DNA sequence: CTAATAGATTAGAGCCGTCA
RNA sequence: UGACGGCUCUAAUCUAUUAGU
């Protein structure tokens, strides 16, 4: 709700990390910068710290914009007989003949 | 060379008013949206269920991690994530001697059987519930793995009664419903599989790699069942009811008798997604006709309408009925005659038996999820089952087979339509995955429907989801 | 109405895998 | 019935034609 202005004298031309639209993509940056800067971790648990580093940097992964072809199992058929014929066998062939 | 389109995820909320994708690391991460106090538990069931269910609610307090943390997100501990309390402390037994147990299950007839147990087990519960003092929310029933085997109609041993089902779940459930409590039945097997085993030493379910998973899901169910909320939809807008509409058959009656059932999902204008049944079974006495008659459609139609009149005050602007079946002319009709003018009916079937396959050219992972292939203005294709890349998996296991998606009646845009029906699927209480492989609206009334037709001295059942999944 | 030929269209049940 | 997915096996019901109506 406060503006580039309202901002305090002192804070504004720092580098600022934003929590504006979520407390998570914010923790990444927290961490980035952090390792980045060499802030002194002492990782005391093991097996869990990493697992919980690890959770954030991948709950953001999305899609990336690159071509993709693919198969499948459908054949098109291509041509087809120009006339479908119904011929008139007027009792001349058997009543009971299974055309199949 | 035809085009597809990708539809982005939707994204669901959760406490401090955040949003993420996965409901496993949304619930790690802020909790879940209500806040209660802690789940008092009633077991029902032999020494050995107390012993079982005491055991797994201890275990189930530490954090639990999985093989692969990446796939299946680690578990941390039952209060480190739903800010309850759930321990062996709120516990009250029922003990039940395994003698009558025993003597019951030899009679050779499975209704008569079935109905015995149902019986033994339902009038404990309800003296438990009436005559006493003690307050329990959800009452846990451990049954043995023999008495869930030979609860099937085509089960072997190795007209009073007769008007019922010859399974213990759904009998259980449906003769509870005019009492209205909220049951969960475990399987023996399933909280102890250690024990459990074959002849080889090893157990017949082995949860060694997926125990995280067991716990989440197991949670998450208790939580739910005990008037928890844990999440909600994201950007599901205002003024759209959404309707499922699935038909069961009766199966043991005289007249074939097909029944009908549906679910009601929309938004409250307190940014709560109410989300209940609307059923009382409609009934077409025809063989093999899946159609409503218009007197039933309108009895339908009208009570979805005054239900979400009655809630909100105006009437929908957008209502679409989901199903599986594709309407007749009678039916829609009836449908229009008691609708409103500023309200719009758009119908959609959804289908799964039609093939079509696509392979990926060169690696060995399968489709994208969002992926859709639009055939028509009226018709498309939908992946809601492929390749999640969070989760660095997919959600099948062989190449999946998509939801076919057609507007059968109404004017609507077949895009919104597979947007709406891809975010419908991120609704499963009785689950905790990324997400489903079918909409919720078509999966929650066909458990309803299953419940209640198995009994028929039933009358204004309630809508609450609680008393059946 | 019942007996066959199909195409198209719905339910109900049972079995197996989930890991690396 | 702690979940989900993929298969297989079974009844039905419609629509068009033909003979028993
Ligand atoms: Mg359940």
């Amino acid at each position: 709700q406060l503006s580039y202005d309202d901002i305090n004298i002192d804070i504004v031309r720092l580098n600022a990390i934003d929590f504006k639209m979520s407390w998570a993509r914010g923790l990444k940056d927290i961490l980035e910068a952090f390792e980045k800067q060499k802030v002194p971790k002492e990782v005391a648990d093991a097996s869990k710290s990493n697992l919980l580093y690890q959770q954030i940097f991948l709950h953001d992964k999305s899609v990336i914009e690159k071509e993709e072809i693919y198969d499948s199992n459908w054949l098109s058929i291509l041509s087809f007989p120009e006339e479908l014929r119904f011929h008139e066998y007027n009792w001349m062939l058997p009543k009971r003949f299974d055309v199949r | 060379m035809k085009e597809l389109i990708y539809i982005e995820e939707p994204k669901i909320l959760f406490a401090h008013g955040q949003k993420c994708t996965d409901a496993r690391d949304g619930l790690a991460l802020f909790g879940p949206l209500n806040n209660l106090y802690g789940i008092k538990s009633g077991v029902i069931g032999t020494k050995q269920g107390l012993k079982i269910f005491r055991d797994y609610l201890d275990h189930i307090q530490k954090p639990i991690y999985n093989s692969n943390s990446i796939t299946r997100p680690m578990f941390p501990g039952f209060e480190a994530v739903f800010d309850c309390k759930w321990e062996s402390t709120g516990i009250t037994f029922k003990e039940v001697t395994n003698e009558d147990i025993g003597k019951f299950l030899y009679n050779s007839s499975t209704h008569k059987r079935t109905y015995d147990l149902v019986s033994l087990f339902i009038d404990k519960i309800i003296s438990a519930n009436k005559n006493e003092d003690e307050n329990v929310d959800v009452w846990f029933v451990i049954v043995p793995d023999e008495i869930y085997k030979y609860c099937r109609p085509n089960s072997v041993l190795p007209a009073e009664t007769y008007n019922y089902d010859a399974q213990f779940h759904d009998q259980f459930k449906a003769r509870l419903l005019k009492h209205t409590i909220p049951t969960q039945i475990f399987r023996e097997s399933t909280l102890a599989w250690r024990d459990f085993k074959n002849a080889f030493g090893l157990p017949i379910r082995d949860f060694s790699k997926i125990e995280g998973h067991l716990a989440w899901t197991i949670s998450t169910a208790a939580f739910y069942k005990a008037g928890g909320k844990p999440w909600k939809l994201s950007d599901v807008r205002n003024g759209v009811c959404y309707l499922g509409l699935v038909y069961k058959k009766v199966e043991k009656s005289k007249n074939p008798r097909n029944a009908c059932c549906a679910a009601q999902m929309f938004l409250d204008n307190g940014d709560g997604t109410v989300f209940k049944g609307e059923v009382g079974p409609w009934y077409n006495p025809k063989n093999g006709q899946y159609h409503l008659e218009p007197k039933e459609a309108k009895a339908l139609l009208s009570q979805s309408l005054q239900s979400y009149k009655e809630q909100i005050g105006e009437y929908p602007k957008e209502v679409f009925i989901h199903a599986k079946t594709r309407f007749n002319h009678q039916e829609w009709d009836a449908f229009l005659e008691v609708t409103p003018k500023e309200t719009n009916l758009v119908g959609v079937t959804i289908s799964k038996t039609k093939p079509l396959k696509l392979y990926k050219t060169e690696g060995d992972y399968t489709i994208l999820r969002g992926n859709a292939y639009v055939v028509n203005e009226r018709s498309a294709f939908l992946w809601t089952v492929g390749y999640v890349p969070k989760i660095q998996t997919a959600l099948s296991m062989e190449v999946p087979n998509p939801l076919f998606i057609e507007i059968n009646k109404g004017e609507a845009d077949i895009k919104q339509v597979l947007k709406d029906i891809l975010s419908l699927t991120k609704l499963n209480y009785n689950a905790c995955i990324f997400a489903d492989g079918e909409p919720v609206t078509l999966r929650f009334a066909d458990k309803i429907g299953e419940i209640l037709t198995a009994s028929t001295d039933i009358k204004t059942p309630p809508l609450a989801f609680k008393y059946y999944i």
